[PDB]
Order: C-alpha cells, then structure tokens, then sequence
RNA sequence: GUCUACGGCCAUACCACCCUGAACGCGCCCGAUCUCGUCUGAUCUCGGAAGCUAAGCAGGGUCGGGCCUGGUUAGUACUUGGAUGGGAGACCGCCUGGGAAUACCGGGUGCUGUAGGCUU
RNA sequence: GCUCAGGGAGGACAGAAACCUCCCGUGGAGCAGAAGGGCAAAAGCUCGCUUGAUCUUGAUUUUCAGUACGAAUACAGACCGUGAAAGCGGGGCCUCACGAUCCUUCUGACCUUUUGGGUUUUAAGCAGGAGGUGUCAGAAAAGUUACCACAGGGAUAACUGGCUUGUGGCGGCCAAGCGUUCAUAGCGACGUCGCUUUUUGAUCCUUCGAUGUCGGCUCUUCCUAUCAUUGUGAAGCAGAAUUCACCAAGCGUUGGAUUGUUCACCCACUAAUAGGGAACGUGAGCUGGGUUUAGACCGUCGUGAGACAGGUUAGUUUUACCCUACU
RNA sequence: UCAACCUAUUCUCAAACUUUAAAUGGGUAAGAAGCCCGGCUCGCUGGUGUGGAGCCGGGCGUGGAAUGCGAGUGCCUAGUGGGCCACUUUUGGUAAGCAGAACUGGCGCUGCGGGAUGAACCGAACGCCGGGUUAAGGCGCCCGAUGCCGACGCUCAUCAGACC
RNA sequence: GUCCUGACGUGCGAAUCGGUCGUCCGACCUGGGUAUAGGGGCGAAAGACUAAUCGAACCAUCUAGUAGCUGGUUCCCUCCAA
RNA sequence: CUAACACGUGCGCGAGUCGGGGGCUACGAAAGCCGCCGUGGCGCAAUGAAGGUGAAGGCCGGCGGCGCGCCGCCGGCCGAG
C-alpha cells in the first residue's frame, strides 16, 4: 500500500496530537545473551542434537507491516510501533495518486 | 484425564518408590531403647548433670 | 402421544386410560379439547348422567388424598367456603354450571370408569366417520350408562 | 398405566438425625412431642433445625448474637441458635444475655455468665416455654463457610469471582495464561 | 456444514418491503423510548449501523438502557436447552413499541376507573375477562319464506 | 373556501394531456456595483419590481395507465391433527380444524399538525 | 455540488462507434472483489480540507461450553479532523480478508528487581504491537516389505447369499414404414410398460478366535425363456426345406485340434449339437494348469529398498472312528 | 414481401425469481416488582424547580383470562458421546432392507394381547392374585368365540380370492 | 535328493519309506583336534546356517514393560433411571 | 492397599486446632502425661510481577480561603450501612 511518511496524530508523551516521521519497523539483532537464547544455547550444547522444535511449515506469506512513528517535536521524540493490515507490497511516501489522467 | 473441578496436583511417585519406603514399625522399640541407653549413660556418670555440659 | 395432546391431558387430568372428567365450555376449552380430540369422547350429560357419576364413582380430593365421598361432611368441610354444603348442591352447582364451578370440579377427583360393556365401535376413528373418539354431542348419555 | 414421571416422586429431607448421640436423640424425642401436640411452629423448625447437619446449622458466634439481640424491639427475649454459641474476641461489652443452645464453648460461658447472663438446654427451654414464646430464633451464617467460595460459575468464565483449587497460592501458580491480557487472554 | 456469518439466510429478512425503499421516515427516530418500555426488534437494512442479530429479528424486550442513538435491551433468546435473558444494544431505527402493553394498560386504567367507581354506588361490576362463552338461546325467526332447498350439484368435468 | 413557511404518514399524493385561477402569496421576470461562483450571472450568490399567468404551482376533467381498497376467483389451491381409508403405484377421497392469490368487475384519487396571511 | 446504465432527436470532417446540446430516464449504473441485502439533493461521480486507520478502561453481540481468538455493536475519558452548523468519524455501506503458551525483536515510564550496601553497563520484569503455527484451539517428520509381526475390526474391502435392477438378458403395448400390392404372414421407427437374478455394477446386513477363494473331471437333481423328438394352430406353407406360435422338460443335447480357461473359433458326425440353477452345485471328491507366499530372469517405473488386473520358470492341497443323511 | 423492431394479445415454467401469500409455528403481555398522589437529591440534560433517573412518605386488594399443579435453590456425581425404525416434510441416488437431515413417537433399556412366524407395525406399558369388562384383532376346524333359521349384491378362475 | 506333486500325513518318523533319479578321481566324501559369538559369526549368496529356535539365537533380569484394542469381572430385595 | 485432592457426612474443641517428631512414667510395640516440648502445619488478611501497601463514616464549635457553603486542623458527641 501506501503510507505518506508523516502522520499527524497522537503523542503519547505530550499527551496531544503531533506529527509524527513514520518509517517502518525491522526486527532488530537477535542478542546473544538473552535469557532464553542462552537458555536454549546451554540445553543445545552437550548431546541430543535439535532440542526446541525447528518450524517448517510456513504457509502464509506475508507479514503485518509496522509503522514506527517518531514525534517530530524535538524534546519529547516518542515512538509507537502502529501495525496495520497485512499486505504484500508495502511503500513509504511515494507517487500520491491523481485521478482522471491518461495512463 | 482430569473430571469437572478439583486441584490438579503433581504427586512424586513416577520413581519406583516400593523397594525404598522408610516404614516406622521400630517407633516404639528405638524410644525404649534410647531411654534405656540414656538410663546407663546417667547412671554411670554419676553425680555429674545427665544434661551434659 | 404427542407432547402437546400430553400436556393438553395432563391439564384436562386425563391420565389413565378410561377417566372422565367434566369440563365446563368456552372458546380457550373447545380448542383444549379439540387439540386432544383423537384421544377423548365428550358429550353432553344428562341429569341422570352427573348423577351416576356422582353417587356411583365420586370420590373428593381432600388433602390431596382419595376419599370417597361417603357423607355430607367431607363435601362440606371442603366447599363450606362456597356454599354448597351437601350432595345435592354439588351436582346442582356442576349441572347448572355455577360460579364456584372451578373449584367444585376441583375437588371431585378425575373420574376412574370400567371398560364399555358392549364395547367400543372403533377407537381410533372419530364418531361422525363410525368410531368412538371426538364429540359425540348427547350421545355420551348412552356411553356413560354402560361405563359406570 | 399413569404417565405421571417418578423423578421427583420421593422427598429427600430428612426425618430423623444421623447422628447417633443419645442426648441428641433424647432431644428429638421431646421435640416430636411437641410440635406434634402444639399449634406453635417454632417447635417444628426447631426439630428441623436438630435433625440437620453439622454443616447446615453453622456456629453462630457471640457477636452476631450481640447484634442481633440488641436491634430494637427484643429486649429481655430469649435467643436460641440450634448450633454452637461461640466466643468472639473482638466484642469488648457483653449485655445480659438469655440464651439456649446444644453446645456453648467454654469461653463464651465463661463470659456470659461474668456478664450476668444465664445459659440454658432444649430441656430446660421447653420447660421455660413450650410453646416456644418469648424466643428470638437465630441461626449461623451457613455461606459462611470457606467452600462456597469454590462454588458457582468456574473461574475462567466472565464474571466469575470464583476461588479455584490450586495447590499453594503463590506467584507462578495459575497466574498466567487465563489471568493476564498479556498472556493470551483475559477471561 | 453450514457457514456461521452473521448475516446468513437473512435475503428476505433484512429486506425492506416492496415500494417501501428510501429514505427512513423520521417519525421512528423522533420516538422516545425510557427504560422498561416493551420493545419489538425488526432489523432493516437501510441502516447498517447497529444491527441486531438475525437471531431476534421479531423478538420482544425489554429496554434496560437508552444512550444516544441507540437503546440497550433485555430479550430472551432459547439456546439450546435454556433460556438466557441477555443484553443486546439496538440502534433506535429497528424498533417499534409493542401495543400488547398498551392493551394492557388501557384495560388496568379502565378497571381502575370502574373500580373507583361503582364502589360509591354499591353495585358487582365484572373485572376478569371470562372467553367467549357458548351462544344462549335464542329464536330465528323465518318471517315468511321457507327456507331455501339445496343439493349438491352434480359433475362436471370442466377441464 | 384558499395559500405560504415548516412538516407527519409517504401515490387515495404518482404519470400523460386538457381546462380554470379573484385577493394575498409562490413564482416566472429585470439586472451584476458590492458578497459569491462559473467557459457562460444558465446555476449558485447578490441588488431589485418594468411586466406576465405563458410555465411552475393550486383546483378540476379523462367510459385514462397506476395506486389504494372491496367483490369474484373459492370455501377452490394449500393445510395442523386422524383412520387397520382407497390405489400395484403415482396420488386421491373422507373426518376434525384453519384458509390464500391472478385473470375478471365495482368504489376512491390525498388526509392532516404548528406558525402566519388572503378572501376590505 | 452533481446524477447514473440505456435510449430518442439534432450537430463540420464524424461513421456503428471520439466531442457538443436537448429530452425521456426508480436504478435497469456504480459502490475493489464472490453473491445476497442496501443505497438518488447518497453509500454513486467530481472537488476542498484531511489522518477517528490515533491514546485508554469497562459492558454487549456473534460460533459458543454461553469458553478463547477473529470480527462487530452501543457507550464513556481525553486529543483531533471537517462543516457555517446540527452533526458525522475511533477504518473500508453490511455480511470473510486470519493466529495461543514458550521464545526473540521493538516501543513506554526520571518505573520495579539485579539479592549485604552504593554507583554504572548487562539481564530479568510490567503493559502494548510484531516474527506463526493454512492439520488454521496451534507436533518438528521420507519410503518399502512378497521375509514380515502384534493388538484387534466383520465399525471396513476381496466370495456366496440378501433389498434394488442402472447396465446386461428377455417379453409386451401403440403403429409411422419394410414385406412389388398389404400396418400386424414375418418384422417394426419415434415412444412406452414390465419380467428375470445365468452378467456387470450399487450397497456393506451376516462371516476377519478363517464358510478353503479359478477352471476341468466325476455325479445326482431341478427350471423352461424348447434345439430336436410326440401332438397341434400360422405362413408371402405347391412339394422339399424353412420361419412364427401352443400344450410340453418325458427323453436326448456328442467326439475332438488350440488355450489354465469360464468364454472364443475351427474340423466331424448329428435328430439335435438349446440355454441355465443347486454357497457363481461339486478341493475332509480329485487334479493344481492358473492365479495367490518365500527362489529366480525380462520390460517399464523408482536415486533405493522394491512395485507392476505386464510375461515367464520351479513351488507340501492335512483329518472321519462322532451325529445326521444315503447305500 | 421476409426480417429484425415496436404495440396490445396468447401457451408453458423457477431450489439458488417475485408483486401477492396462507395453515403449522416464534416472541411479548394478561398487575401489588402495579397504579395514583405529596415531596427531596443529582456534578447528567437543560429557555423553563425543564427532561430523565434515584430516593423517601402516603393511599389504593374485585390477587384482575381459562385449565392444571405445592415450588425455588445449592453441592458431588456415575454412565453416555458406534445408534436404528416409522406417519408426514425432504437431499443425493434410476433404486435399495442404501447414504444424509427436520418434527414427533418408538426400538435400544420392554414385557403382555393381536399382526401364523418377527427389536420398531396395531392395541397396550408390568408387584402377587380372585371377579367383571374391553382395546387392536377375531369367531368352519386347528382355536376361546357366529351351531345368528343374520341383511343386500358382485364374482367361475384349466394361475380364483382372502385384511396397515 | 528329480519325479510320482506315490506311501504316511493323531506317521516308523516334529521331514521317514518305495520305484524312478544326480554324481561317483576331484571345486570328492568323511571321523577327531582347533578357530570364528548375536547386531556379532559364517555364507559357491537362498536372508541360508548359527543345537527341532533365525529378515537377527538361547538364558536370566529390568518386568507384573505399556495398550485409546479383545476376553472376564463373584449375594438378595427395594427405589430412581439414561 | 499407600499417598495427594475435592465434596458430603458423624465426633471433640472452637478463633483457634493438632502432638503425628521428641521426652517422662503378660496383654503393653498399648495406655497416660508434657504446655517455657505449639517449635511447626493449617486457620485467623488480601493484593501486586516487584519495590510495597494492607480492609465505616458523620454531626457541633474556634481559627466562595476566596467570587482550602465548602471547610485544612483541633476539643466534644453519635458512633460500624
Ligand atoms: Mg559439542
Ligand atoms: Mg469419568
Ligand atoms: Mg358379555
Ligand atoms: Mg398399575
Ligand atoms: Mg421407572
Ligand atoms: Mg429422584
Ligand atoms: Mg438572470
Ligand atoms: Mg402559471
Ligand atoms: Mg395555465
Ligand atoms: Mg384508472
Ligand atoms: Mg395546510
Ligand atoms: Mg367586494
Ligand atoms: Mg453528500
Ligand atoms: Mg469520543
Ligand atoms: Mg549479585
Ligand atoms: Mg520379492
Ligand atoms: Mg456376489
Ligand atoms: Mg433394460
Ligand atoms: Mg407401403
Ligand atoms: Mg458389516
Ligand atoms: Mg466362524
Ligand atoms: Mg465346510
Ligand atoms: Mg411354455
Ligand atoms: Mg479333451
Ligand atoms: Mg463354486
Ligand atoms: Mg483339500
Ligand atoms: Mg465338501
Ligand atoms: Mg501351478
Ligand atoms: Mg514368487
Ligand atoms: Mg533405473
Ligand atoms: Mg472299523
Ligand atoms: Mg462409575
Ligand atoms: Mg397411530
Ligand atoms: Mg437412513
Ligand atoms: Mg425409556
Ligand atoms: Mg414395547
Ligand atoms: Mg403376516
Ligand atoms: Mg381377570
Ligand atoms: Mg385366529
Ligand atoms: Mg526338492
Ligand atoms: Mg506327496
Ligand atoms: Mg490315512
Ligand atoms: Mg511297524
Ligand atoms: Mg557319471
Ligand atoms: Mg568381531
Ligand atoms: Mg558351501
Ligand atoms: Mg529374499
Ligand atoms: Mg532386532
Ligand atoms: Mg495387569
Ligand atoms: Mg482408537
Ligand atoms: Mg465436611
Ligand atoms: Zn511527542
């Protein structure tokens, strides 16, 4: 779809409607030394091979698209994941479309 | 296969429990023979507190 | 039977087969009896018919018990309330249909009558079509007669 | 035959107590008598309440007696619990109290009667008043009991505040899943 | 096995009646309704907003709360062996007042007035309504005329 | 009798054609400086009063279409309940009850609330 | 603010179809999609301004156990959009467009714990999204067995028997026509009504603590829908021959070449070489050629173990003294 | 002329069409928790001691259709989760002692009289007996009962007919 | 150890007998000694043989392995009953 | 049969209850007793993840405080729907 890279709506912080840049969310790096990473790393070490169950039937093929949303205002600059229905191709700010054209 | 209410406990018996269950049958005998023991122990230190120090 | 006609029978107190009972008429009765009507043979009685059916087969619900009305005192201590004290004023109050008509048929317990002497023509058809169920308007007067 | 359906044709109450005291028993055979012999219907629930159970006639405790002896109207009556007259510690004034149970504690004779109050029997209250006049009939508070708090719509159903069964009462112990909003759903 | 949406089977039910499309008539919106007035349910589809559930379309409530454009009401739906008293919440448009109250309450003003009257005079006025009794008796008169013959007339095989 | 402004139920009010409209109105109408908006003062907005019922609209007419509402179709079709009824079946008859719709033939053609005029 | 599909009548090139205008136009269009509802100064089309597709706690509906998730409905608390305003709006006119625990990631607060105290990184928490389980209330998962096993199932196949008769077989009825002539000697279209269980299907009721599953040989009995023989009626019956029909199953209905054959075809005699049933008669009667174990070879398929209503070769056929029946 | 067209007419239809539109059926109501007054409170709504709602206080009993009946409520809980048949409605299927649904009744769990025989049909539901009477079905004989001076007809079959 | 697919098939025999058969100077037949051990041996290859046991011996134990699957489940009367 | 849990029921004591582990004095390995052997279990208090917090109010008098009739706090009174 498309979502202009701006968004003028709610703060949580300052408790009022402000503008917001929107990009969008990434997952960020996986850390190794997470509570159940390094949990499941100590029970994979040793014998026994594969321990916790390894996904292999993926079956859907898209995944719900966040938006993350900076307050513009340069005090406050809160954030909000705000994920919207799914969609497979998904673009940030580009080519506002315009009715009644030649193509 | 749990019925309609009730607590649903974890009771510790998956182990084989039957060739090691401690039974107290000898209660009665050990305390006659603890007292009899603590009988001899003060009467042969004789003016001393049976208490010990 | 059907759990309606069941129902309809269980408020009319026809629970054995062969009982009797009187019914007095209005437009909620005849479509309680017409629901029923299959199952019932009802008529018009006669004088002599409530008369029968009183002296001969009517027994009191007293304390929710049967008992068989043998003197005027058990008709009394139960509908002294309403007036009728004996007897007769309990088969007056029923035949000529009276205020307190609830409540006398009330007390009379569901009449329990033999099996037809003679017999029955056919059961499961309707009188007008050669049987014995439905309404038979004043012929109960010759059914009645050979049933108690 | 009758179609009248037999489900309900027996009633369950009872009609003699299963306790197998004597005095209890002797207790039931005087009161028999009398609500057999009187018109007065406190004789009837008083049979009634000797024949139950010791979980349908709970403790009534000194306090509600308190209370409920002095709301107005019922001054010099006789109150009279089926069950057991127990102290309660945190009432500091006892009134004079005319009172009549199976079973009073040690405690709360002890402070009725350094209160000026007297105690008595069934016996001695069908002496007092056969008929069962000048008496406050009382009884324990019988959902008082801690079960009932496991009774009722279950827990995990809404709007349901029913205490469920589990082993210890702690912070991993059915907490989770059921319970949070986070953690899957909230009931 | 069937589907579970929420509006199935519902063609002929949400319908609007023939020549009967448009814009809704605003007397049912001016209508005002407190709580406890006995309430008929009637889903239209003009409206989307608020629908009660092809489940009670035709049942009769009881309003238990009134909020801005819509009211919340108390009907009994049969389930599968019980019977729940369950809140819904309407918007006013598939609603009408049920006039089995007003009968009712016409008939207790009229027995009250009738009561607080004919108690001064001394007179038994009847309040309870007795059914349809049988017919008295009464005569037929045949002035003049015999009445008139009839049979059966016989067949024809028209087709 | 009637109209305007706001309406309610939304054709007994619609649609086609014709006739008649006194007074107040409602209109058509004459203009574009300003408010406003267009390719265009046609619309919308704005400023008016020379004229006209021509149209709208109002009232009325048509062996009018429609609609509304009765009769007929018909106690027909269908139908709750019943029979150890018929028939090889298909289906049908009967008893106890309830009971439709076309075609066809008549009647009707807006009622009315609140505010304000007109008929000196 | 406007009216749509379609149609009519006009207009330079212009046409069946570009564009302009007038008139009719109750939706015959459009509203993303599948359909159903719904809609005309809108929910449609074109504009202008926008981010209620936002923050938050409750209740209720929907499938429902009256539990979750999803989706939805009235509210309520702010923060806003728009309009002049009433109002409308917390996604799509309504009905589908979707996902638990554990784990990871991100966001939030001058938050809590980090263990004897303090500071600081890190980690644990609390709430809110996301990564997903499509077997969609949510395991992480390739085959083969003919070397096979075990617990069972007649809940479930392959036989027979059962209800049914599509299909197979057989027989009517009506009469367009063939039979030079002539509907009906002998046939019979288009249609139509049946019978039989000697085909095949359909079903799965009986049998899975087993009813021995192909044929042939031997042997008795039965049916008639009759090939012949006895007696008759009909012919487009001159004779000879042959066709159709009736009573009718008493008596027959064979020898062989090929094939495991049931079937099939051929040679020869014939009076005739008709059809069938009895658990698709008959294995404690036989035979074992075939299919239907384990050994093998070949073709195709498979990476492979191996598979083949494909062919070929070798491959244990057990028991009567019981009762009944018959002799 | 033959066409499309167009206008009134005509023949036949519809599970996924419809202006009309039954029967059966589905909710609600048929009072004391209701009416009628007097008055206080509110931060909600408000031209308006407005509107609504809540609280007090008082007065009203012909208990406001028929009919039947003593009711409400709380624990703990086994077994069950292979079903089948029938009047009617009805889906696939040519059809089925076939498969799949709806209403109700049965069978299963159930005898007993009748249908010769029979899980389901018709009657009828059961403690052990004596008397009487019936139901459905019967009455030549088997076999209780027509051994009625029963009534009225139809019917000859070299394949007669004979009871859900 | 071929064929009779003969005998016998609760036998003489848990593989025997009869007639017919193959080979019978060489990869021959055979006694005793020794070696190889079970997921191992050994195989002129059949998944054969490994003490009447073999597509993984036998014996003891774990062990009463587990089983949504069959079989069974012990006295009377009364009441309610799917 | 042992253990665990739930509910019903009888019994003692009752805001408490229990000595089961220990000790003191033929049947008797029983029985009794302890109480400064109630350590302890369960209960009498919940909630929160955790830091933690931890279960009636009103009326009277004095001092819009101003465009806390409310009252911040003191003395008295009623006092536990
Ligand atoms: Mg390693
Ligand atoms: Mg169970
Ligand atoms: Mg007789
Ligand atoms: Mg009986
Ligand atoms: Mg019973
Ligand atoms: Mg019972
Ligand atoms: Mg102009
Ligand atoms: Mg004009
Ligand atoms: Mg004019
Ligand atoms: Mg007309
Ligand atoms: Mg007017
Ligand atoms: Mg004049
Ligand atoms: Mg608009
Ligand atoms: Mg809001
Ligand atoms: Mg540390
Ligand atoms: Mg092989
Ligand atoms: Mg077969
Ligand atoms: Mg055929
Ligand atoms: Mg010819
Ligand atoms: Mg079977
Ligand atoms: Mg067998
Ligand atoms: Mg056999
Ligand atoms: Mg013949
Ligand atoms: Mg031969
Ligand atoms: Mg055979
Ligand atoms: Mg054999
Ligand atoms: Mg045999
Ligand atoms: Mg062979
Ligand atoms: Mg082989
Ligand atoms: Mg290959
Ligand atoms: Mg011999
Ligand atoms: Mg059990
Ligand atoms: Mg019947
Ligand atoms: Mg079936
Ligand atoms: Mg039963
Ligand atoms: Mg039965
Ligand atoms: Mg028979
Ligand atoms: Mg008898
Ligand atoms: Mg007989
Ligand atoms: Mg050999
Ligand atoms: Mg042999
Ligand atoms: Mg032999
Ligand atoms: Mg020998
Ligand atoms: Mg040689
Ligand atoms: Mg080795
Ligand atoms: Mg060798
Ligand atoms: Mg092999
Ligand atoms: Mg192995
Ligand atoms: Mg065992
Ligand atoms: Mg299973
Ligand atoms: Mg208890
Ligand atoms: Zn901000």
């Amino acid at each position: 779809v498309n979502v202009p890279k701006t968004r003028r709506t709610f703060c949580k912080k300052c408790g009022k409607h402000q503008p917001h840049k929107v990009t969008q969310y990434k997952k960020g790096k996986d850390s190794l030394y997470a509570q159940g990473k390094r949990r499941y790393d100590r029970k994979q070490s040793g014998y026994g091979g594969q321990t916790k169950p390894i996904f292999r039937k993926k079956a859907k093929t898209t995944k719900k698209i966040v938006l993350r949303l900076e307050c513009v205002e340069p005090n406050c600059r809160s954030k909000r994941m705000l994920a919207i229905k799914r969609c497979k191709h998904f673009e940030l700010g580009g080519d506002k479309k315009r009715k009644g054209q030649v193509i | 296969a749990p019925s309609r209410n009730g607590m649903i406990l974890k009771p510790h018996f998956h182990k084989d429990w039957q060739r090691r269950v401690a039974t107290w049958f000898n209660q009665p005998a050990r305390k006659i023979r603890r007292r009899k023991a603590r009988q001899a122990r003060a009467r042969r230190i004789a003016p001393r507190p049976a208490a010990g120090p | 039977v059907s759990p309606k006609v069941r129902k309809v029978l269980q408020l009319l107190r026809l629970r054995q087969i062969f009982n009797g009972t009187f019914v007095k008429l209005n437009k909620a009765s005849i479509n309680m009896l017409r629901i029923v009507e299959p199952y019932i043979a009802w008529g018009y009685p006669n004088l002599k018919s409530v008369n029968e059916l009183i002296y001969k087969r009517g027994y009191g619900k007293i304390n929710k018990k049967r008992i068989a009305l043998t003197d005027n005192t058990l008709i009394a201590r139960s509908l002294g309330k309403y007036n009728i004290i004996c007897m007769e004023d309990l088969i007056h109050e029923i035949y000529t249909v009276g205020k307190h008509f609830k409540e006398a048929n009330n007390f009379l317990w569901p009449f329990k009558l033999s099996s037809p002497r003679g017999g029955m023509k056919k059961k499961t058809t309707h009188f007008v079509e050669g049987g014995d169920a439905g309404n038979r308007e004043d012929q109960i007067n010759r059914l009645i007669r050979r049933m108690n | 035959g009758v179609d009248i359906r037999h489900n309900k044709d027996r009633k369950v109450r009872r009609k003699e107590p299963k306790s197998q005291d004597i005095y209890l028993r002797l207790l039931v055979k005087l009161y028999r008598f009398l609500a057999r012999r009187t018109n007065s219907t406190f004789n009837q629930v008083v049979l009634k309440r000797l024949f139950m159970s010791r979980t349908n006639r709970p403790p009534l405790s000194l306090s509600r007696m308190i209370r409920k002896m002095k709301l107005p109207g019922r001054e010099n009556k006789t109150a009279v619990v089926v069950g057991t007259v127990t102290d309660d510690v945190r009432v500091q004034e006892v009134p004079k109290l005319k009172v009549c149970a199976l079973r009073v504690t040690s405690r709360a004779r002890s402070r009725i009667l350094k209160a000026g109050g007297k105690i008595l029997t069934f016996d001695q209250l069908a002496l007092d008043s056969p008929k069962g006049r000048g008496t406050v009939l009382l009884s324990g508070p019988r959902k008082g009991r801690e079960v009932y708090r496991h009774f009722g719509k279950a827990p995990g159903t809404p709007h349901s505040h029913t205490k469920p069964y589990v082993r210890s009462k702690g912070r991993k112990f059915e907490r989770a899943r059921g319970r949070r909003a986070s953690r899957g759903y909230k009931n | 096995t069937n589907t579970k949406g929420k509006r199935r089977g519902t063609r002929y039910m949400f319908s609007r009646p023939f020549r009967k499309h448009g814009v809704v008539p605003l007397a049912t919106y001016m209508r005002i309704y407190k709580k406890g007035d006995i309430v008929d349910i009637k889903g239209m589809g003009t409206v989307q907003k608020g629908m009660p559930h092809k489940c009670y379309h035709g049942k009769t409530g009881r309003v238990y709360n009134v909020t801005q454009h819509a009211v919340g009401i108390v009907v009994n739906k049969q389930v599968k062996g019980k019977i729940l008293a369950k809140r819904i919440n309407v918007r006013i448009e598939h609603i009408k007042h049920s006039k089995s109250r007003d009968s009712f309450l016409k008939r207790v003003k009229e027995n009250d007035q009738k009561k607080k009257e004919a108690k001064e005079k001394g007179t038994w006025v009847q309040l309870k309504r007795q059914p349809a009794p049988p017919r008295e008796a009464h005569f037929v008169r045949t002035n003049g005329k015999e009445p008139e013959l009839l049979e059966p007339i016989p067949y024809e095989f028209m087709a």
